[PDB]
């Protein structure tokens, strides 16, 4: 029955102030100590700040510690935590997670996470929003066996993440690998779609990437030929 | 909030000392309230004896442990300090405090705060004596331009202190009543000396209020040219 | 008061007596536990001061450890364990990741040239596709008239395959239209264990 | 007037002090740790554990009524009183290593207060004595 | 545990800041060092609690600091009325242990003694017992010698020297030798002297008496 839901935040420039909420259910909110969990995808888990529950606010993660605060309000039944003067290495999906005491005469502080949230990423950056440019993986003729050819798209610069990319709007998914994005150089994320395909299908068989990028409304379809 | 020693001026050695102190201001112990007694020897260093609490916790010092028992009654205020089978170096001033262990933030559990002004305890076997006022007159000599200066000189005396007050607490300006020195007799002496200008030479009467309690000796003696 | 967890990654099969270990710097005695997350949601408590086990956790999973060290051994794994662990405790663990155990695979080798759109625009990105391979270290060695390494530090790869397990890595060298139009051989060098001869996929321009 | 004992089941110790009422239990979790808490050397350090004065005394007279030497036996845990978490004084009770001299001098303790004790502390095995403010009991008389 | 206090004796002009370094054998997490101040003949007071805090009613020119072994009280703005014996504590392997002690003496210029000599007294002479006493009144600094003159001829073994501590009125101290003898060796003599020799007074005085 317990339910842990985030507010929202994504992009936000370097020191500026960003501020998210917790909304929790299903369980006593008042009871249970209530807390924060950063995860960027390049190191996974760190444990970012602890709140008692019924106020008494403890300490954080001296990892960014001192330039920032966390918040409780048992009567809205929501948690807080206010990121102000932010740093380029918070580029992070932060969870709410609970639990205290434990299963016999004990409650006082456990740094377990029994039950968790959903996360939302905030991405700590300057550069402007702009929209993806997409370009066709030419489709060479050099492994022409007919069982066996690659085809892609590629969904170069955009900002901010995330991008969802389809083929012939969801008809596709032998040999669909979503690559990861890159953000290169100087921002701008930059990322490709592969699909394997017999040769029989190039003659005969229309591919489109169904590539859409929702913080700039962009949505493209690109014909992929050799 | 105030503090009172009072017990033996000397105790005969293997024989039990005895010092209770009266608390002044506030009733007996509470919440981080410990009531101690720190020992002080001749040059040697301050040391902590033992405390009790508002209930009665007590905790002693590990070479103390062993001869040391302390009581407290919080009905009137006041708390105990009991030493067995004393010798010779357990001769110093006895002073009480109150530990306390309050605070704002952090480090809470602190040092004393509050303390006596101290009971000096000697240790020996030996006699009591009296001490034999001789006073100091000023003589011609002893005028230097406007200023004179005159004395009382408490020797031959035992155990240490006297109490020297001048025209029976009167002037303490320009006063300066020297420390007890050991004598080639191996006995105190005591000085205290005055410095009253040639102005007033056969005017007031000066008279050296001395007293030694372990005797109980109260002496007045009149210094005249 | 600082974790360490080993090992990096978790090479092993379904079937396997799988077990972690972990340490810590000051002597903690039961004031830990493991997490289980499966990449694009958020872990689950496993078990809970290194002994007990959380209401509604499969029993092949189990801590053990006092004093300093401590370890989570899995019986015989099924296909649902396989994600990142982690320790508990203020600090955290690195995070072993647990890969199966497949027969190696030979990447299926791409080069792709710059869209002719992309070439109009001034910045022109050469791809090289190298499709499901099971050993990870697989290492692309960019050759444009033999040597670079300029373009090639963006390359990225998608996570173990569901039905063959296999990963696949899209190498993107990136240049601009004026060292496009100055060199003739685009090459594309991948080294890997699948392949006896390190294979070259190779065009000119036309 | 002298602190109220209770006894029941075996693993349910009680006792009571003025206001302050407490729950003896003996296991092997762990929620006291150097460092991260509190340091009890003698009964001066535990005054800055509780608030309240009952809370201190209490714990402060049952170490000195198992016969806790506060010179020659290792120290315990406490909880720092600014904290909400509540009150716990945590005892290292292990019957095993270092502490195997003291656990069976505090196995006899509880044989002489409660008067009969079947330990619920493994000889040769981590245990640990935690004592946490509970209500007085029902069962439990005065 | 051992607590070290250094420097022994601390001579500083007013005004000028004052260092006092408090050492100890095991490293201490703090909370349980106090500083104190012993005035001379009066009662310890709290000067700093918990290594950090000033006590009540203690200026904020005094301030305590340190973390581990060494621990510093610093006083700023000295005054004539700063002069007293220093102390830390700590408690450890159960006992609060306490400091050694330094002696901060406030300075001040080089004052000369006021010399006074004083024959034995009527009642003294009567009881076969002759004590001279030369009295140095208020000098600076403590650093004085004094001699027994004897019709030219120094008398030791006998004299006794009494040192007062620095009265913090004026930052000065004073002297009082007692040179004793029977009654018929203060009839056997007839001119008693005094030798004073200090910084203050340059010229060595001899303030003499006849029998
Ligand atoms: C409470 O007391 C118990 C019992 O004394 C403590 O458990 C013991 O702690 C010591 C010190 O960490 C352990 O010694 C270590 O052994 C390992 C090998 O097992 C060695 O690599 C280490 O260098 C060290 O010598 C001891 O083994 C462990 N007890 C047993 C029998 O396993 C406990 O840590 C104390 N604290 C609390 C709060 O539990
Ligand atoms: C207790 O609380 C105070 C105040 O937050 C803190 O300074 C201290 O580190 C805590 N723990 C100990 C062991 O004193």
């Amino acid at each position: 029955q317990v339910q842990l839901v985030e507010s929202g935040g994504g992009v936000v420039q370097p020191g500026r102030s960003l501020r998210l909420s917790c909304a929790a259910s299903g369980f006593t909110f008042s009871s249970s100590a209530m807390h924060w969990v950063r995860q960027a995808p390049g190191k996974g888990l760190e444990w970012v700040a602890v709140i008692w529950s019924d106020g008494s606010n403890e300490n954080y993660a001296d990892s960014v510690k001192g330039r920032f605060t966390i918040s409780r309000d048992n009567s809205k039944n929501t948690l807080y935590l206010q990121m102000s003067s932010l740093r380029a290495e918070d580029t992070a999906v932060y969870y709410c997670a609970t639990d205290k005491t434990y299963v016999s005469g004990y409650t006082s502080t456990w740094y377990y996470f029994n039950y968790w949230g959903q996360g939302t990423l905030v991405t700590v950056s300057g550069a402007s929003t702009k929209g993806p440019s997409v370009f066709p993986l030419a489709p060479s003729s050099k492994s022409t066996s007919g069982g066996t050819a690659a085809l892609g798209c590629l969904v170069k610069d955009y900002f901010p993440e995330p991008v969802t990319v389809s083929w012939n709007s969801g008809a596709l998914t032998s040999g669909v690998h979503t690559f990861p994005a890159v953000l290169q150089s100087s921002g701008l994320y930059s990322l490709s779609s592969v699909v394997t395909v017999p040769s029989s299908s190039l003659g005969t068989q229309t591919y489109i990437c169904n590539v859409n990028h929702k913080p700039s409304n962009t949505k493209v379809d690109k014909r992929v030929e050799p | 909030v105030q503090l009172q020693e009072s017990g033996p001026g000397l105790v005969k050695p293997s024989q039990t000392l005895s010092l209770t102190c009266s608390v002044s201001g506030g009733s007996i112990g509470g919440s981080s309230y410990y009531w101690s007694w720190i020992r002080h020897h001749p040059g040697k260093g301050l040391e902590w004896i033992g405390y009790i609490n508002y209930r009665g916790i007590t905790h002693y010092n590990a070479a103390l442990k062993s001869r040391v028992s302390m009581s407290v009654e919080t009905s009137q205020n006041h708390f105990s300090l009991q030493l067995t089978s004393v010798t010779a170096a357990d001769t110093a001033v006895y002073y009480c405090a109150r530990l306390t262990s309050d605070c704002s933030g952090g480090n809470c559990y602190q040092a004393f705060d509050y303390w006596g002004q101290g009971s000096l305890v000697s240790v020996s076997g030996a006699s009591t004596k009296g001490p034999s006022v001789f006073p100091l007159a000023p003589s011609s000599k002893s005028t230097s331009g406007g200023t004179a200066a005159l004395g009382c000189l408490v020797k031959d005396y035992f155990p240490e202190p006297v109490t020297v007050s001048w025209n029976s607490g009167a002037l303490t300006s320009g006063v300066h009543t020297f420390p007890a020195v050991l004598q080639s007799s191996g006995l105190y002496s005591l000085s205290s000396v005055v410095t009253v200008p040639s102005s007033s030479l056969g005017t007031q009467t000066y008279i050296c209020n001395v007293n030694h309690k372990p005797s109980n000796t109260k002496v007045d003696k009149r210094v005249e040219p | 008061i600082q974790m360490t967890q080993s090992p990096s990654t978790l090479s092993a099969s379904v079937g396997d007596r799988v077990t972690i270990t972990c340490r810590a710097s000051q002597s903690i005695d039961n004031w830990l536990a493991w997490y289980q997350q499966k990449p694009g949601k958020a872990p689950k408590l496993l078990i809970y001061t290194a002994s007990r086990l959380e209401s509604g956790v499969p029993s092949r999973f189990s801590g053990s450890g006092s004093g300093t060290e401590f370890t989570l051994t899995i019986s015989s794994l099924q296909p649902d364990d396989f994600a990142t662990y982690y320790c508990q405790h203020r600090t955290f663990g690195q995070g072993t990741k647990v890969e199966i155990k497949r027969t190696v695979a030979a990447p299926s080798v791409f080069i792709f040239p710059p869209s002719d759109e992309q070439l109009k625009s001034g910045t022109a990105s050469v791809v090289c596709l190298l499709n499901n391979f099971y050993p990870r270290e697989a290492k692309v060695q960019w050759k444009v008239d033999n040597a670079l390494q300029s373009g090639n530090s963006q390359e990225s790869v998608t996570e173990q395959d569901s039905k063959d397990s296999t990963y696949s890595l899209s190498s993107t060298l990136t240049l601009s239209k004026a060292d496009y139009e100055k060199h003739k051989v685009y090459a594309c060098e991948v080294t890997h264990q699948g392949l006896s001869s390190p294979v070259t996929k190779s065009f000119n321009r036309g | 007037d002298l602190p109220l004992l209770c006894t029941l089941n075996k693993s349910h110790l009680y006792i009571k002090g003025g206001n302050a009422s407490f729950k003896i239990s003996f296991d092997d979790i762990a929620v006291l740790l150097p460092e991260y808490d509190v340091i009890i050397q003698h009964p001066a350090d535990m005054s800055w554990c509780s608030k309240s004065d009952d809370q201190i005394w209490l714990s402060q007279w049952f170490m000195n009524a198992v016969g806790h030497d506060w010179y020659l036996d290792p120290p315990f845990l406490c909880r720092n009183r600014t904290k909400t978490e509540g009150f716990i004084f945590q005892v290292n009770t292990s019957k095993t290593g270092i502490n195997e001299n003291y656990a069976k001098k505090f196995k006899t303790g509880m044989h002489h207060l409660y008067r009969e004790y079947p330990d619920s502390c493994l000889d040769g095995k981590l245990c640990l004595m935690k004592a946490q403010p509970t209500s007085w009991p029902l069962q439990c008389p005065l």
